[PDB]
DNA sequence: CTGCTTATCGGTAG
DNA sequence: CTACCGATAAGCAGACGATCCTCTCGAT
RNA sequence: AUCGAGAGGAUG
């Protein structure tokens, strides 16, 4: 640590979870594709108001297939993270091509749904597979590639 | 009690965890490259899709198991047919285009010799050496999901005793055959001569 | 994203820094006020009206100290640019060199943010007699020499070297060696000659001192 | 062991020699003690050939 | 998942869009056929996956000697007869949580104090 | 494949301890997998060994061999040592392995079976003693049985040795390596190697 | 000593239930894993220390 | 449980 | 919006593997 | 006498 600190055991926290590596794979339960149309009338009920809230009417297109992405109550409490970093760290990744929803921590089910968009050999579907391939190994969420366990050792 | 015939077959998983697509092949005897085994399954005597993934997967609930094999079949759709099921199987010379009709002849007994010799190795049998080679798929698979352990290499009865017996007898068998190849040579040599 | 355009500055403040420490190490002129400058009077000074860090604003001539003449009468003239553009491809690589060609310079430092083209490290070191050096911001946020397991290394001149080998009889072959592209070796810049030395502590006898010839 | 159950992750199971030299091991106690023993016999066998050629 | 085959030829069924009234149809690339989907799920990846854990359960089990004997009661019947093993789904980052199964009446019950369960 | 192996195993196990079915072959049910495997190859290795069973009437569950047996036994080894002027002799080791008492157990088959290994004090009854008044401070601890379900037990544990080894005197009170040592050395010692 | 003798036995018997505790626990999902390491790692760790600090 | 060779990938110039 | 260069990631191959000592046996 | 194999001794 800086010699401005030394026993501030926070600060070291702190820089544990600033260097630690940490990909959007290790928070997946389940990735998965699904034939949503409306794009205001969701097929899948549990997802109700999300899609209920987001206000995409304050500007105010489209994409025909969708895919979700459930993750894990769990590995949201050990490593520090928000659902919003998350969506924006997405975002960020392919830019102005693809729509990105999301729920709030507050909320019991965690989830993410995406959709290509949206140019101008159809078959377009195998590379949507390829999309949620690159989404999982090579997204980056927080820290250094490279190391990984990282432990606070006195 | 066919001598020593130590003919080895190997069936290996394509690509990695997370990989863009897995595909399975397998090596056979006699043969050049791998083949993917969609193609070795038509090649046998099954045909249809479907069909030949009740002779791997046994149970059409579990699902992940069927998943895993969505990549083999989309990898087949090239060949369809009986027939030229052992086209593919063909590349033993550079275009041997002379055996047309011969190298199907060529790969028919393969896959009554080279291809599980045990089992059995005479003429009609076809889904003996399916539903076989279609086990070693739900086992190479039963692993890779992780659902079992990989397989123990010092299991001591996984392994055998080569005694004084048949020490012997791999010593004699090889024996008596060179013994029996010098009557031939010596035979070729009478009439020729009457003799007695 | 407002606090990535928040580090974004800090990281450019620390490597603006060692940039400073290298240029008088060499054998410049900087007060140590000038790069003990705090975050403060360096947020504004340096960025537009908004809060945009603009880089063409920093670039600055470097002149030896009156000191550094006694034993270098050729060091004279250095001149530092950094730049906004993140590809650089030949197109820019004509611009910088046309500077420094008219000025009469002799050291040329260009610092960049993310990486240069094959197409521009060509035409480098094919105009003489003076040379150019180029490195990478993410390699100039933390000094090397500032740290622990490196000592310092001190470059001797000619007349002076030809003492070296005279005093121990070597010939040039039978010095140790340093690499040309070594973190240090860049951090002064040697040359196809250049000799070190090299003052490390020990717990054998206090200080000991090894020389290095370059590669 | 075929002595044991299945999933018994317990000291006696998993090779802890309960008692001393003097008292007398027990026989599966015997048995592991000899796995491990061995594990020195083994080394200092096929090991020593690297421990040497690093000398030379 | 649950993807589907075609009669008549017997193949696999590879996904389509309806352009006109927006919605999923699966065929196969041999005849022609063509069939409605039922559940808009297509594909399905998990990576942290609940089944495999408790597989080979059969009706012949309370006989293997092999397998250990507990002191729980089911739930439902009230027997203290039992038998029970971890998690079959050999991973490495698996839990030690065990798996019980009733054998006067046959059910299966688990250890796991915190956590809901389906089977 | 098979339905309903309940039977079809327990008659194959019945045959050979008959002695119907050769001795040597073993036979492996499988109920977590749903396999059964029967080996006649050449080269296992196997050892002994005697068998329990709960199918005892008034008595629990049991070993098989009595005392009575254990008489006829040495009523055959004394007999042919003073009034050998053929008294009707009979009653080998060979007559165990056919009344059903001894099954030869290779490494494979030693998968499914749950061995005891003290005969007497691994089937007796509860007390039960562990932390219980009063036993001997000076003698060693034994794991106890936990499980009770044994189908086999051992011989004798000293038979887990070998014919060098067997010579060392409480090899269970010497550091594992040493007793490796002797083994080896016992090969170079010397005296009557033949009375010839 | 015969009072000694007593006395180890006994610091072996409290070493091999605090072992049983720590699988009691881990088995009704109450372990909690050290921040890097499996769960079946904190476990193993645990146990071989108690029974090594049971010997000295 | 490797330094060296063979192969397919992006860059600026005809 | 195409061929020529060049520079890197990807995949088959190599040449090593403790010291000294005593004996016996079969071979062109 | 030369080439080839195997067993053993000392570091455990
Ligand atoms: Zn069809
Ligand atoms: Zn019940």
């Amino acid at each position: 640590l800086e010699p401005g600190h030394a026993a501030d055991q926070e600060q070291a926290k702190l820089i544990r979870s600033a260097i630690e590596h940490t990909t959007l794979k290790s928070v997946t339960i389940a990735s998965e594709i699904y034939y949503d149309p409306d794009p205001r009338s969701t097929v899948i009920p549990e997802d109700e108001e999300i899609i209920q809230l987001h206000f995409s009417l304050l500007d105010e297109q489209q994409s025909p297939w969708l895919l979700r992405l459930e993750l894990d109550r769990a590995a949201m409490n050990d490593k520090d993270l928000t659902m919003g970093q998350v969506g924006e760290r997405i975002k960020q990744t392919f830019k102005n091509d693809l729509f990105v929803i999301w729920s709030e921590d507050n909320d019991e089910k965690l989830i993410i749904r995406c959709r290509v968009v949206r140019p101008k050999e159809a078959e377009e579907d195998h590379m949507l597979k390829k999309i949620e391939n690159t989404m999982l190994e090579n997204i980056t969420l927080r820290g250094v590639e490279n190391i990984e366990r990282v432990v606070m050792m006195k | 009690k066919g001598s020593r015939f130590i003919s080895t077959l190997q069936v290996k998983l394509y690509g990695r965890e997370g990989s863009s697509a897995r595909t399975i092949k397998a090596t056979l005897p006699y043969i050049k490259q791998d083949i993917p085994i969609v193609i070795i399954f038509r090649a046998l005597g099954i045909i249809p899709d479907g069909e030949i993934l009740e002779h791997i997967c046994y149970d059409v609930n579990d699902w992940q198991m069927l998943e895993m094999l969505k990549p083999c079949v989309e990898d087949g759709f090239v060949i369809q047919d009986r027939e030229t099921a052992l086209d593919f199987i063909g590349r033993r010379g550079t275009a041997l285009g002379i055996k047309k009709e011969k190298r199907i002849q060529y790969a028919k007994d393969i896959l009554q010799k080279e291809f599980l010799p045990h089992i059995t190795q005479l003429e009609g049998f076809e889904s003996r050496k399916a539903f076989f080679l279609g086990y070693m798929i739900n086992r190479l698979l039963l692993c890779a999901l992780d659902r079992k352990d990989q397989d123990d290499r010092d299991h001591f009865g996984k392994k055998r005793l080569d005694l004084a017996g048949p020490l012997l007898a791999q010593l004699f068998k090889t024996l008596f055959k060179k013994l029996t190849k010098d009557i031939f040579r010596y035979m070729q040599r009478t009439v020729e001569e009457a003799h007695d | 994203m407002d606090q990535e355009n928040e580090r974004n500055i800090s990281r450019l403040w620390r490597a603006f820094r060692t940039v400073k420490e290298m240029v008088k190490d060499r054998g410049y002129f900087i007060t140590q006020e000038e790069v003990e400058l705090p975050l403060e009077d360096f947020k504004a000074k340096y960025c537009d009206s908004m809060g945009r860090p603009q880089r063409k604003m920093m670039s600055f001539q470097a002149n030896p100290t009156e000191e550094s003449i006694s034993k270098f009468p050729d060091m004279g003239s250095l001149w530092v640019e950094f730049c906004d553009e993140p590809s650089v491809g030949v197109k820019t690589m004509k611009t910088f060199v046309i500077h420094i060609q008219e000025k009469n310079f002799q050291t040329g430092i260009f610092v960049y943010q993310n990486n240069i083209t094959p197409s521009a490290m060509k035409l480098v070191p094919s105009i003489p007699p003076a040379t150019i050096e180029t490195f990478n911001e993410a390699a100039l946020v933390v000094n090397i020499t500032h740290h622990e397991l490196v000592p310092k290394h001190i470059r001797l001149s000619s007349d002076e070297k030809r003492e070296l080998l005279k005093r121990y009889r070597l010939k040039e072959s039978q010095l140790p060696r340093i690499q040309r592209a070594d973190p240090v070796a860049l951090y002064l810049g040697l040359k196809r000659g250049e000799v070190v030395k090299i003052i490390r502590k020990s717990e054998t006898s206090g200080r000991y001192a090894s020389y290095r010839i370059c590669m | 062991l075929p002595h044991f159950s299945k999933d018994d992750y317990s000291p006696e199971s998993k090779g802890f020699v309960e008692n001393s030299y003097l008292r007398g091991l027990t026989p599966q106690e015997f048995f592991f003690h000899a796995m491990g023993g061995r594990e020195g016999l083994i080394d200092t066998a096929v090991k020593t050939a690297e421990t040497g050629y690093i000398q030379r | 998942t649950t993807f589907r085959f075609c009669r008549d030829c017997n193949n696999m069924l590879y996904p389509r869009e309806d352009k006109e009234n927006n919605r999923l149809l699966f065929e196969c690339r041999t005849c022609s056929y063509v069939e409605e989907a039922g559940s808009p799920l297509v594909y399905r990846h998990e990576l942290i996956t609940n089944i495999g854990e408790t597989a080979g359960v059969v009706q012949d089990i309370g006989s293997d000697p092999t397998l250990p004997r507990s002191d729980r009661e089911c739930p439902k019947c009230h027997s203290r007869e039992n038998v029970f093993f971890q998690s079959q789904q050999r991973r490495k980052d698996t839990s030690m949580v065990l798996f019980f199964v009733c054998l006067s009446c046959s059910h299966i019950f688990t250890s796991d104090q915190k956590n809901k369960r389906t089977q | 494949v098979h339905r309903n192996p309940a039977r079809l195993m327990e008659t194959l196990r019945t045959l050979r301890r008959k002695g119907d079915i050769n001795p040597e072959v073993s036979m492996i049910r499988d109920i977590r997998e749903k396999e059964l495997k029967i080996f006649t190859d050449a080269g296992r290795v196997y050892r002994p060994l005697f068998i329990v069973e709960d199918d005892e009437s008034l008595g629990h569950k049991e070993l098989k061999v009595r005392k009575g047996h254990i008489a006829k036994l040495m009523a055959t080894e004394y007999q042919d040592i003073e009034g050998g002027f053929e008294d009707v002799e009979e009653y080998t080791w060979s007559s165990l392995l056919n009344e059903g008492l001894v099954e030869y157990i290779d490494a494979e088959e030693e998968e499914s079976i749950l061995i005891a290994m003290q005969p007497e004090d691994l089937e007796p009854a509860e007390a039960n003693e562990e932390n219980d008044l009063d036993v001997d401070p000076a003698k060693r601890i034994r794991v106890s049985h936990h499980a009770t379900t044994f189908t086999h037990c051992e011989i004798h544990p000293s038979m887990i040795l070998g014919v060098a080894a067997s010579i060392i005197p409480f090899p269970d009170h010497n550091q594992s390596p040493r007793n490796t040592y002797q083994s080896a050395m016992g090969k170079q010692a010397m005296g009557v190697f033949l009375t010839n | 000593d015969g009072p000694t003798m007593r006395e180890i036995t006994e610091t072996i018997a409290e070493a091999k239930k605090k072992v049983l505790d720590v699988t009691k626990e881990a088995q009704a999902n109450l372990l909690t894993a050290k921040h890097g390491m499996t769960l079946r790692e904190s476990f193993e760790d645990n146990v071989v220390r108690f029974l090594n600090e049971a010997r000295d």
